[PDB]
RNA sequence: ACCGAUAGUGAACCAGUACCGUGAGGGAAAGGUGAAAAGCACCCCGGAAGGGGAGUGAAAUAGAACCUGAAACCGUGUGCUUACAAGUAGUCAGAGCCCGUUAAUGGGUGAUGGCGUGCCUUUUGUAGAAUGAACCGGCGAGUUACGAUUUGAUGCAAGGUU
RNA sequence: UAACUUGGGAGUCAGAACAUGGGUGAUAAGGUCCGUGUUCGAAAGGGAAACAGCCCAGACCACCAGCUAAGGUCCCAAAAU
RNA sequence: GACAAUGGUAGGAGAGCGUUCUAAGGGCGUUGAAGCAUGAUCGUAAGGACAUGUGGAGCGCUUAGAAGUGAGAAUGCCGGUG
């Protein structure tokens, strides 16, 4: 139930390849210059 | 004769001999006392006779 | 490091050959074939790079043993699960795919290598005696025995 | 007088450190590890200073065999019909000029072939 | 030219605050912007008021246009490690670590 | 045209200007050496001398007389308390292929 | 021919002090801006912290301030290379790309081929499924005083020496 | 081409297979106890597929030279289809 | 110059490298010392030089002398980071 070996830069670089977030909607606005989130209430309202 | 040019007498003096210092030097680990017994024990070894 | 040719790409010319498996012994034709496939008879041969040619078995259908070697020498296989042992006599792997029999017989005298599984893919074998290469213009190949 | 031991060991430790470039993992880094590494080096470089002597001598004998094959003959009949005429030709020159001027090859295998 | 802003000493896990590095590295100043306002972590608003800053330097103390800017770097380093100690089963206590961060930014135009 | 000449203690297939490396000898940088040692000699008229071509030499210059690359011997035993550290320099000579005469 | 901040007193600074124990008692860590505070007026982003300019200075050396290595560790950018492959990871041989040195039969990477079961201790014998080490950065083990015996060196010699 | 005498330093007192001559055991044991050798221990290198003790042979260093030993010569893999 | 000779554990014996301090002699240094970093350099080995960047006051050479003189392992001690 405890590591047998430490883990090395290589295989614990390997494990966090899937590790990250991913780029959010941003729908464009007709009219407020800023960006807003779809589906959502504001000046734009999604596109 | 010189302060900054001394000799001494040919063959009247050498350097004392250093045990554990490496393993190239011919004493290591063991510094020439074997390996177990009671020789090897730090102040060891039975009284003269 | 004096001086000794060493072969390369750009170098190195393989051709086309076609050896017919009419009453052959399997291993005494195999032998000869592997050594072709790596190419041990050019004078320009290199251990790190592949200079042998390309062979094509025509018949190999019509391929004979020594003794009761049809009835025996079974070829047992494992499928990697508890009891999952297969086998199959040399004899009854003539009559129905009787390219496979010559195939493993020639990737067995070949080296377990990177090298080695790329030299094998230059072995064409077929059942018949009509191969599909007539593009590379191969020519005929007398057995040296 | 107290003898600090300071700017002796880094300096000993940096070069053996310096000698295993090019190592995979923590054996170009951690110090421990590298000398073990040098230290296998060096044994396997003696080693193969002697297996390159070898190694060499087999490739001229195939290549040699190959070419002596092209005219009816063999490695073990040309290199006794060789020793035979009274040629002295070294194995390294007998498949370099095989290998190049193949015509010169052609006349040396008739002199081997008339002393049988 | 280019124009950067540092921001020493953040009360942030660095691992934590790469995660939202990675999505503003060669984009644009507006993208950027617009990306730091959508993404629901704890680092974009302090990120967010760090690219505000630089894009700040840029237009007063070089006076460049900040209509045709791109992040060039995004990096975080570590800072100063501050020791702490929680209670465990026993008479044991386990040891706590809370690490900063040193955000840095650079804006340039992409022209020498 | 090319010959094969018998220096030091191996064999080498020079050609005319061609430079090569072979063991120290006895001369100096600027001097001319000739090899009577031939055993083949190639070309237009092929000579295979028996064990070796009478009538054949080849002259040569002295370019350089420097020393080789450094080499580190190093040996030890498995877990015998036991090593030892070597370095090396195998000198050299540099020539260049003159004349054949045949 | 003592030590120079893990040394030297337990204590160069807030020492028998933080702290620990009902009590007798035990007992740390921690030195260094500059010649002179001339310790960043003033403007910009920001709630602030922090930054970018501008200034003082020989030099930010800027109040986690001489030097600032690692076994370390954590990153950003790039030249070669990698998704049919079985590996104590190196060594010898070797294309192809890319460079240009303390200038010498140069340097970096490396498609493929051959060979190859870590180190120490203890054992008749250890790749061992026997022991020890997460990463050694610093410290850490035949010494001195009197005697005895043998060898080298020098002075004088039937005398030698306090 | 060693040997003996006198003196200064020592370490060793758990040995192991193999082939012979024997005891003990059951003409059992990779058993155990003696005697005569060799190797390992403290010996790398080639052969026995891998294999301290079997067979051949003892590595001062370098070379892309040559001749042999045990064992080998259809392919993997040097040399007789 | 021949002529032989040169595997190694416990252990005998011999020859050297480097570290801190002292003496005498001769030297270097704000035109940049020690330290630190990098390099394709020299010696049979321990090691020794140069050049460039950082650094901002001391430091090495010759021949002797004296030692708190050399670190990879002790479930070693202390700090730092996995």
């Amino acid at each position: 139930a405890v590591p047998k070996r430490r883990t090395s830069k290589t295989r614990k670089n390997k494990r966090r390849t899937h590790f990250k977030i991913s780029v959010p909607g941003m729908t464009e606005c007709p009219n407020c210059g800023e960006y807003k989130l779809s589906h959502r209430v504001c000046k734009n309202c999604g596109s | 004769m010189k302060l900054h040019e001394l000799k001494p007498a040919e063959g009247s003096r050498k350097e004392r001999n250093r045990v554990g210092r490496g393993v190239a030097t011919g004493n290591g680990k063991t510094s020439g006392r074997g390996h177990k017994g009671q020789k090897a024990r730090s102040g060891g070894g039975v009284r003269p006779g | 490091m004096r001086q000794t040719f060493m072969a390369n790409e750009s170098n190195i010319e393989r051709k086309w050959y076609v050896i017919d498996a009419e009453g052959q012994t399997l291993g005494r034709l195999s032998s000869e074939v592997a050594s072709i496939l790596r190419g041990k008879n050019k004078v320009t041969y290199t251990p790190h790079v592949d200079t042998g040619d390309y062979v094509i078995v025509i018949n190999a259908s019509k391929i004979e043993f020594t003794g009761n070697k049809e009835t025996d020498k079974v070829y047992y296989r494992h499928s990697n699960h508890p009891g999952g042992i297969k086998s199959i006599t040399a004899g009854e792997l003539r009559r129905t795919n009787p390219e496979r029999l010559i195939e493993n017989s020639i990737k067995g005298m070949l080296p377990s290598t990177r090298l080695g599984e790329k030299q094998g893919k230059k072995l064409f074998v077929y059942g018949g005696a009509e191969h599909p290469h007539a593009a590379q213009q191969p020519e005929n190949y007398e057995l040296r025995g | 007088p107290r003898v600090k031991g300071g700017t002796v060991t880094r300096a000993r430790r940096k070069k053996t450190i310096k000698l295993a470039k090019g190592y995979f993992g923590s054996k170009h880094t951690l110090y421990k590890v590298a000398k073990q590494q040098v230290m296998k080096s060096g044994q396997y470089a003696f080693r193969d200073r002697r297996q390159r002597k070898r190694d060499f001598r087999k490739l001229w004998i195939t290549r040699i065999n190959a070419a002596a094959r092209q005219h009816e003959m063999s490695y073990s009949r040309l290199m006794n019909g060789l020793k035979k005429a009274g040629i002295d030709i070294n194995r390294k020159m007998l498949s370099e000029i095989a290998i190049s001027d193949e015509k010169a090859f052609a006349q040396l295998v008739t002199k081997a072939k008339d002393a049988l | 030219m280019e124009a950067k802003a540092v921001a020493r000493t953040i009360r942030i896990a660095p691992r934590k605050v790469r995660l939202v590095l990675d999505l503003i590295r060669g984009k644009n100043a507006a993208e950027a912007i617009a990306i730091l306002k959508l993404t629901n972590k704890a680092s974009s608003p302090v990120i967010e008021k760090v690219l505000m800053s630089a894009l700040a330097n840029a237009e007063h103390n070089y006076d460049m246009n900040t209509d045709e800017l791109v992040v060039k770097e995004a990096y975080a380093n570590e800072g100063p490690t501050l020791k702490r100690f929680r209670p465990r089963a026993q008479g044991r206590a386990s040891a706590i670590n809370k690490r900063t961060s040193h955000i840095t930014i650079v804006v340039s135009d992409g022209k020498e | 045209m090319f010959a094969i000449i018998e220096t030091g203690g191996k064999q080498i297939k020079v050609e005319e200007g061609q430079e090569i490396f072979v063991e120290k000898l006895d001369v100096n940088e600027g001097d001319t050496f000739t090899f009577d040692k031939v055993l083949f000699v190639g070309g237009d008229s092929v000579k295979v001398g028996a064990p070796t071509v009478e009538g054949a030499t080849v002259t040569a210059t002295v370019n350089k007389q420097g020393r080789g690359k450094k080499i580190t011997v190093f040996t030890y035993k498995r877990r015998k308390n036991s090593k030892r550290k070597k370095g090396h320099r195998q000198p050299y000579t540099k020539l260049t292929i003159d004349k054949i005469n045949a």
